């Protein structure tokens, strides 16, 4: 039954009689004790009565603490807190500016029905409201009533209402009026604020200058939702925006470059202010990297975009985007990430060696990745071809596991964009096959071999090691040890006749694996068919024997065994 | 805007939260303690969108302060406003530790309903707030090391070393779990370097296991910790955790008694780690009753045999990579007649290694630095190794 | 047979633990954590059993209270669920409408009522007249 | 009681921080040392309130450090409130020094001793309580001298008999079985169920290792177990709860029963199947009360009788009643009484005197699990679906979870897809029905399904002629929804490349409809999926010549020609070559439909 469930004696018997001491001082401590109650999820349900009889009073903390109280079921309960409504009405009426405020929070925070016939008339005393702080609150109260049920075409009438309070003595009303009103806007019909507006965002970027932190990042994210029609439109704007090079660190400057893309594509492209302003965004975005580990994640993320549109905003300032051992691992790796795209011919100097800086850390994940963006650092700008696999072949030498079967890895991925150049290199790199565990670093080393089977006599007897233990290898290896073993044939057919069958025999009749029989097969068949067709398909371009082709294809068959 | 704010402790249970829409209801506390807090075998971001809703989080010593929004907003405002709170919270009551935020509820609602109106951040700085905030807060209060060390050659070798354990029901609940682990360097370094040691945050600082730390004398705390190493192998810190386990295998097993003549065995493994990664020196060990015949044993990865004195099938696969699967199947005959009582089954115990550590702790830095001797932190050759092992990996069935 | 047996609240504080089992008091802690994770989670939808490392706990919560009987798998789950509800109407009526407070305050009693009760890790009283009868006598001695 | 000990306590609850607390936790130990230590001795008020003071703080978290010698005179107080919290601080603080345990034994000694049963009890608990091998060495011997004896009363008779068992588990070698056996099996018959109950709790565990000593309890146990179970209203008035008849008795009865084989004299075996066909009666007899206290009470005692007739397996009506009864279960509002059905009826299944029974309730397992909320119920009905699945049921159990698996949630997919997969294999009554559950397995729950699993269905689709335009059908049809597993796309796509020439024939079904299909999947796909799709993207400019043109066009995009990955830019380069290098009669030869797999043991048939 109702076991452990008493009002009659307990933690709530002994409350409700604090709450109704009238030693006031007494009461203040009882509502504590409730509200830090509610938050360990204690059921002070039995309770409300009593605590809202505490409204009872003309002391400020006492009033407030029953607020509080009320908040908290407003949010889990909006039923229960229903029940004080004649309160908040009154609580408008008040006069101390701190409990009018006070009471519209509480109201707008109420999400049920009944809610509309209270809150509506109340809400035109506090928008017309003699304080600021209670504006700025009516504001936002009427984003929270556009939230429950009913459009309301009186509703229409606090849409004025607000696009009146963008004209405001106080920048805080004005702020949480945009802030309200675009938030309001993204819901119902579409078209709902794009006034003539010319005095509208005057009104804004007088705001943008003298408001709390918080004003502008709201403003400018509406600024940026419009398109200019004309140049010196969007051009004026810019000018005014210009000192949003620092306010609120990141939360700002962010919101302004947002803005300064937008309306620097909607200008000319003149390079005649356009030059200007390309100048002005190379500071203000690089004194975000030196805040909170945090917002440098946030604001690397849009770098990076804003990046990929204009590279040379920030060509000059690629120094102030290398990495620091304490960065945390998702600035590491968003850094470098920005790093590659900056790569000029000027900076692979400095670029290429900090990426060997980093290969050689404790760090593995950020490691590999670094090996890799070396690779980047190759494949995106010729010059750096052969800079680039120096540092390799240095990483290759330290003999450090990971940092070996990462680099052998890239250096493929150089073979096949600059072919027929590196090659004095395949006799260095096989001096670590024997400890090429990764099945990644292994098909690298298989491929290389592939092509290169001419450069190296020494082919036959790698590409036989491998074959081995065939099976318990990563099919991605089954996949390139056969391309690679129908590749060394098509250039030494005779003393390869060997190793044809095998790999075509494993893929064709040992492993279940139907696309690795597909290939066994689509392979076998090309080299029955016709071996100079097969010939054409299989090897590209540079950078009549053909008996010792035929007189091997006939001495071939394929077994299970 | 910020749909919602919740604080949790070092545990995850949310200490002191308030909703703001109706988005972000049981639905949404749960999914950052899920998919973050008690994130295993992810390394993270700040930011973490998981079905529609964005969850932004900043961490304070045993403490996640952490934003909902099921609308995507202003990613750079959101943190910036969390940093302002933890700073008006700080004012107020010195650390945002735990403890603090317990002696402070009621002050700490009152914060909310000011700093935040419909997620919407104000006036978040104190000199504007001492007008609207009644309440006040309550503030709480070299003999391991020769002189004269040189190497041609400065190189360290960092081995993290873990053991992992498990006991799971045959429904795969997680019974108890722990791993044991320590941090062994090899440090061949010219002079009385400093070093500045850095990791992760997944190790605070019959038998039931405590989350338990403990570092060699030369180390210093302050987060990272900073020491003089001793001269080649030594011990740098011992350790145990029990939250937030990866455990690298998961064992399925499938018994059915068919009456008291045969018993039918399918047992599959299924490996849960990053594909790209190899797991080793795998063994299973699936026990059979005392009382048995003969046994069919097929298995399609590796081999196994039934050891008729080790009462037991070991089944054994060389390498298996991440999200793979691996069934063994057995028949097994008994002859029976003896007691009512029927065979109570001892658990299906697992040998493996792995090249991670089933704790998730990481080496993120090691700066050394040397005040007299030329050489510096880019100069030093560091290997670091994973090495996690199999302790006692029990699935009963 | 009974490991140990902990009344627990909402926000985790123990209000009783007994312990019919070896354990050092850094364990007995971690015990009594790891408890409150299992319990408090689940809704009034779920069964009132549940593994819990190598043995298992059946619990039922009256009000702020979750009371808790850890025990060993092969144990009757209906027989230790109304243990439980024996063992709090007993509470009930020796403190006359019972509230967590009595359990702080009358602390070393609850002790004398669960001796009662249990003893050795197995059920030992179960008249609820018969322990009373004896707890009313046992109260009126100096 | 002690104002003192109530202000302690709630000033520590007005703190209003960790800090304060600690600060009043410090303030309590400096006055209770400084009065142990003090000139003036104290009152023995102050010595039971400042040790029971000691107490409260220690189960507060903080270390206790003095304090044992004072709990230890206490406990030769001839005050019971003072005994009682020095008795009481020893069992929770067990320190080591062994000054404390010979004084402690002394305590002991002199109220074992005493003939005063109140001061009996509290020696006798701490005894239980703490269990010492010190304590053992000097009570074992007297604890069964006090259980026997026949002047000894009732409570002091539990508390020895309970005693005597912690005796057994913690010390067995100070507990050999002399001349108290006998006597300890006369308790069963007591006036007093209390005693009955104790008595029992001791006897099971005695009979364990030594169940030839305790025979003589199995006949006591059936008398006194069918008198309790038969008896009316005005009977046991003191040991009924919620209108059952001593229920933790009837259980610990039924308990102390499976230790031993069914009963060898006739007599027996017969009270105690007239005494399990009445608690089975009892069980299909409505509530005497809508308490689900009533409910629990009688279902603790049926499910205990289910365990002793599970563990006897030497009668089939019981066995069968049993069964029909959980079946009667797995309808239910507790969530509780279906959890213990289902786990019981897994029991059964291996049983063959009650494997048929089982599967009767087939219908009302997979009904019950379409509609259960309790996951740990969800994968309990899924473990017995799987125990009692033979060939008879296979078709209905693999059907019926693949309808689960369609509005499953996660929490359960990944068990229920392994299951499916193992009964589709063992229990294949032909080629299309396996064919037809994997591809509906992969379709729904592809993510989950093993590699080996869709190697082995494509295998069986190559070698079966008949299959194949089921298999296209299908494969296609499933293809075509907005998202899909990718493990349907390699299986799909590897179907269509082979045999998509047998549905091509529909306008539903074009080779333009399937490419574009295919590559809509395509840029969504992993690379191995990718260099698959595009073996199949060259098997299609074979097949169907009509669509050569747009599938050239993707083989020389840059974004397959010049490709990161190296299968992908080998296969998009080497497969544009050749429908460009070789003529229509080469390019029919070297990608003609897939010879049949060599068909070894190891899968069908
Ligand atoms: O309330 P009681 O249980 O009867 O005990 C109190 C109490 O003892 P504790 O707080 O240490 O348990 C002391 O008064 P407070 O500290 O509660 O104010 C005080 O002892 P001291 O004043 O010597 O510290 C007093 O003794 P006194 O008679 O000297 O006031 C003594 O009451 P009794 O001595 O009557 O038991």
């Amino acid at each position: 039954s109702k076991y452990f469930t008493t009002n009659k004696k307990g933690e709530i018997f002994e409350l409700k009689a604090e709450l109704n001491n009238e030693k006031k001082e007494k009461r203040k401590e009882a509502v504590k004790k409730v509200i830090a109650a509610m938050t360990v999820g204690k059921d002070v349900s039995s309770l409300f009565p009593d605590v809202v009889n505490c409204m009872q009073t003309d002391n400020l903390e006492l009033k407030k603490l029953v607020y509080l109280y009320l908040m908290n079921y407003a949010k889990s309960q909006p039923d229960m807190a229903i029940m004080a409504v004649n309160s908040f009405v009154k609580d408008c009426e008040d006069p101390n500016p701190l409990i009018r405020a006070l009471a519209v929070r509480t109201m707008g925070c109420i999400r049920v029905d009944k809610i509309t016939e209270y809150l509506c008339e109340p809400l035109r005393k506090c928008l017309k409201d003699e304080d600021p702080y209670v504006r700025k609150t009516a504001a936002v109260c009427v984003a929270k009533l556009h939230d429950i049920n009913a459009q309301m075409v009186e509703d229409q009438g606090f849409l004025d209402s607000l696009r009146d309070l963008i004209a405001d003595s106080n920048p805080m009303v004005v702020a949480n009026a945009v802030a309200a009103l675009s938030e309001i806007s993204e819901s119902h019909p579409n078209s709902n604020l794009l006034d003539l507006n010319p005095q509208n965002i005057n009104k804004l970027l007088t705001a943008l200058n003298e408001c709390t932190e918080w004003g502008q990042i709201f403003i400018l994210d509406c600024l940026s939702n419009y398109n200019p029609k004309d140049d010196r439109e969007a051009q004026s704007i810019c000018e005014r925006v210009t000192p949003r090079l620092s306010h609120a660190n990141s939360a700002v400057v962010l919101s302004a470059v947002k803005v300064l893309m937008k309306f620097l594509e909607l200008l000319p492209k003149d390079s005649d202010y356009y030059n200007m302003l390309l100048k002005k965004l190379a500071p203000p975005l690089v004194t975000l990297l030196s805040g909170e580990p945090e917002v440098q994640y946030v604001a690397l993320r849009n770098i990076n975009l804003i990046v990929q549109k204009r590279p040379e905003i920030l060509k000059q300032e690629i120094k102030v985007f290398f990495v620091k051992y304490n960065d945390p691992i998702y600035v590491k790796l968003e850094k470098l990430d920005i790093m590659i795209r900056l790569a000029s011919q000027a900076n692979i100097a400095q670029v290429l060696a900090e990426l060997k800086e980093y290969a050689t850390e404790v760090d593995v994940d950020f490691v590999r990745k670094a090996v890799r963006a070396i690779g980047r650092c190759a494949i995106k700008v010729e010059q750096s071809a052969e800079r680039c696999v120096s540092t390799l072949l240095d990483l290759i030498q330290t003999k450090v596991n990971y940092v070996v079967q990462e680099a052998i890895v890239v250096i493929r991925d150089i073979f096949r964009k600059y072919p027929n150049k590196y090659e004095s290199i395949i006799a260095t790199l096989c001096e670590n096959l024997d400890s090429l565990d990764e099945p990644d670093a292994r098909a690298a080393m298989i491929w290389i071999v592939g092509e290169y089977a001419e450069r190296i006599d020494n082919a036959d007897e790698l590409l036989e090691s491998f074959l081995e233990g065939f099976h318990d290898e990563s099919t991605q290896v089954q996949l390139t040890l056969l391309t690679a073993i129908v590749k060394l044939f098509l250039k030494k057919p005779s003393e390869t006749q060997e190793l044809v069958q095998q790999v075509l025999s494993l893929a064709t009749q040992d492993s279940d694996n139907p696309d690795l029989r597909d290939r066994g097969y689509i392979y076998w068949r090309l080299l029955s068919t016709d071996p100079v067709t097969a010939k054409e398909v299989v090897l590209e371009i540079k950078p009549a024997s053909l008996d010792e082709l035929k007189v091997s294809i006939g001495n071939i068959t394929l077994s299970p065994a | 805007m910020i749909g919602g704010l919740f604080i949790y402790n070092h545990k995850g249970e949310v200490l002191i939260s308030r909703v703001y829409r109706d988005d972000i209801g049981r639905n949404a506390v749960d999914a950052f303690r899920v998919n973050v807090i008690h994130a295993r075998q992810q390394v993270r971001s700040p930011v973490t969108n998981i079905a529609r809703t964005s969850f932004f989080h900043v961490k304070r010593s045993n403490i996640w302060l952490a934003a909902v929004t099921k609308q995507n907003v202003n990613a750079a405002m959101v943190f910036e406003f969390l940093y302002k709170m933890c700073d008006v919270m700080a004012a107020y009551f010195g650390k945002i530790s735990e403890e603090n935020i317990k002696n402070n509820f009621v002050l700490i609602y009152e914060l909310l309903d000011e700093i935040l109106d419909f997620g919407y951040p104000q006036n978040s700085e104190t000199g504007a707030l001492k007008t609207f905030i009644t309440q006040q807060g309550i503030k709480s209060q070299i003999g391991w090391r020769r002189e004269g060390i040189k190497y041609r050659r400065n190189e360290l070798f960092l081995d993290v070393l873990e053991s992992v354990n498990l006991l799971m029901s045959p429904q795969g609940q997680v019974l108890s779990a722990h791993v044991s682990g320590r941090v062994v360097m090899k440090s061949y370094l010219s002079g009385m370097p400093e070093c500045k040691f850095g990791m992760n945050d997944k190790i605070v600082i019959q038998s039931i296991a405590i989350d338990d730390c403990t570092f060699h004398q030369c180390v210093r705390l302050s987060r990272s910790i900073s020491f003089i190493p001793p001269d080649g192998e030594f011990e740098l810190m011992r350790y145990r955790t029990t939250k937030d386990i990866i455990l690298p295998f998961r064992v399925i097993p499938l018994v059915r008694e068919v009456g008291r003549t045969k018993l039918e065995v399918k047992v599959v493994i299924k490996s849960n780690f990053k594909p790209s990664l190899l797991a080793q020196k795998i063994e299973v060990r699936i026990p059979t009753p005392l009382n048995t015949s003969g046994v069919q044993v097929i298995c399609m990865k590796g081999k196994a045999k039934y050891k008729a004195s080790e009462n037991a099938i070991v089944w054994k696969i060389k390498r298996m990579a991440g999200m793979k699967e691996s069934q063994i199947s057995a028949e097994i005959e008994l002859l029976p007649t003896n007691d009512k009582k029927k065979w109570a089954r001892p658990p299906i115990s697992m040998n493996f290694e792995v090249p991670f550590a089933p704790s998730g702790l990481k080496v993120r830095y090691l700066k050394v630095f040397e005040p007299k001797l030329n050489y510096s932190d880019h100069d030093v050759i560091k290997w670091v190794r994973y090495i996690g092992r199999s302790g006692i990996y029990e699935t009963r069935c | 047979m009974i490991r140990f047996i902990l009344i627990q609240n909402r926000a985790g504080k123990t209000r009783l633990a007994k312990w019919y089992m070896q354990f050092d008091d850094d364990e007995k802690q971690k015990l009594i954590e790891e408890v409150h994770a299992v319990v408090t989670v689940r809704d009034a939808k779920h069964t009132n059993f549940v593994e819990f490392r190598n043995f298992k706990i059946i619990y039922r919560r009256y009000a702020g209270l979750y009371f808790c009987i850890c025990v060993d798998v092969n144990d009757n789950n209906l027989a230790y669920l109304e243990a439980i509800h024996n063992f709090v109407e007993v509470l009930n009526e020796y403190f006359h409408n019972v509230c967590e407070l009595d359990l702080v305050f009358n602390f070393y009693k609850v002790y004398t009522v669960v001796d009662e009760m249990f003893l050795a890790g197995e059920i030992r009283e179960t008249s609820q007249t018969k322990v009373l009868k004896q707890l009313l006598m046992l109260q009126s001695l100096e | 009681g002690m104002r003192g000990l109530a202000v302690f306590i709630s000033d520590i609850r007005n703190c209003k921080s960790k800090e304060a607390e600690i600060k009043r936790i410090n303030k309590e130990l400096a006055n209770i040392r400084s009065k142990f230590k003090g000139d003036k001795a104290l009152d023995g008020y102050s010595k039971k309130k400042y040790v029971c003071k000691l107490l409260f703080i220690f189960l507060l978290g903080h270390d206790i450090d003095f304090g044992h010698m004072e709990a230890v005179n206490l406990l030769s107080s001839n005050r019971y409130t003072e005994k009682q919290i020095g008795y009481l601080f020893i069992s929770v603080l067990v320190n080591s020094n062994s000054e404390l345990i010979r004084l402690i034994n002394n305590a002991i000694k002199n109220d074992l001793a005493s003939r005063n049963p109140t001061f009996m009890g509290l020696a006798l608990h701490c005894i239980a309580n703490v269990g010492s091998r010190e304590m053992a060495e000097a009570f074992a011997g007297e604890i069964p001298k006090i259980l026997v004896a026949g002047d000894t009363m009732d409570s002091v008779k539990q508390s020895a008999a309970l005693c005597l068992l912690r005796l057994y588990r913690t010390s067995p070698d100070l507990v050999p079985m002399g001349d108290w056996t006998s006597r300890v099996v006369h308790l069963l018959n007591d006036q007093h169920l209390g005693v009955v109950t104790a008595a029992t709790s001791l006897i099971t565990t005695l009979a364990q290792k030594n169940p030839e000593e305790f025979k003589t309890s199995v006949s006591l146990a059936v008398s006194r177990l069918s008198r309790i179970v038969t008896s009316a209203s005005t009977d046991l008035q003191d040991y009924t709860y919620y209108f059952v008849p001593a229920p933790w008795l009837s259980v610990k009865l039924l308990r102390l029963l499976q230790c031993y084989p069914p009963p060898e004299d006739p007599a027996v075996r017969g009270r105690l199947t007239e005494c399990l066909e009445t608690i089975l009666n009892k069980a299909q007899e409505p509530p005497k009360s809508k308490k689900v206290q009533h409910s629990n009470a009688k279902n603790a005692v049926l499910f205990e009788a289910i365990s002793l007739i599970i563990h006897h397996d030497s009668e089939p009506n019981l066995l069968v009643r049993a069964c029909n009864q959980l079946g009667q279960f797995l309808q239910h509002r507790e969530t509780n009484l279906r959890y213990l059905a289902l786990e019981s009826m897994c029991t059964l299944a291996s049983s063959e005197f009650s494997h048929e029974a089982v599967k009767t309730h087939i219908e009302t397992v997979i009904n019950a699990l379409k509609t259960e909320r309790d996951v740990s119920v969800r994968q309990r009905a899924v473990d017995l679906l799987y125990a009692m699945c033979d060939r008879s049921n296979a078709q209905q159990i693999v059907a019926e979870m693949l309808s689960y698996l369609e509005t499953a949630d996660y929490s359960i997919r990944e068990e229920i897809v392994l299951k499916v997969a193992i009964l589709a294999e063992k229990y294949a009554v032909d080629y299309t029905w396996y064919v037809d559950t994997i591809l509906n397995l992969i379709r729904i729950a592809g993510d989950y399904v093993s590699e080996e699993v869709w190697y082995r269905v494509i295998q069986i689709v190559i070698n079966r002629d008949d299959v194949q335009g089921y298999a296209a059908k299908t494969v296609f049809e499933a293809l075509q929804a907005p998202a899909c597993h990718e493990n349907l796309v390699k299986v799909g796509g590897y179907i269509l490349g082979e045999f998509g020439n047998l549905i091509a024939g529909d306008p539903r079904s074009s080779p333009l409809i399937q490419f574009n299909l295919l590559h809509s999947k395509f840029h969504l796909c992993s690379v191995p999926t990718r260099a698959l799709l595009l073996s199949t993207y060259i098997k299609f400019v074979n097949l169907f010549p009509e669509v050569k043109a747009t599938i050239q066009d993707v083989l020389r995009s840059d974004s397959q020609l010049k490709n990161a990955d190296v299968e992908l830019q080998q296969r998009a380069v080497e497969y544009l070559r050749l429908s460009t290098v070789a003529s229509t009669d080469i390019l029919a030869t070297v990608l003609e439909e897939m010879p049949p797999f060599p068909e070894r043991e190891s899968s069908i048939l």
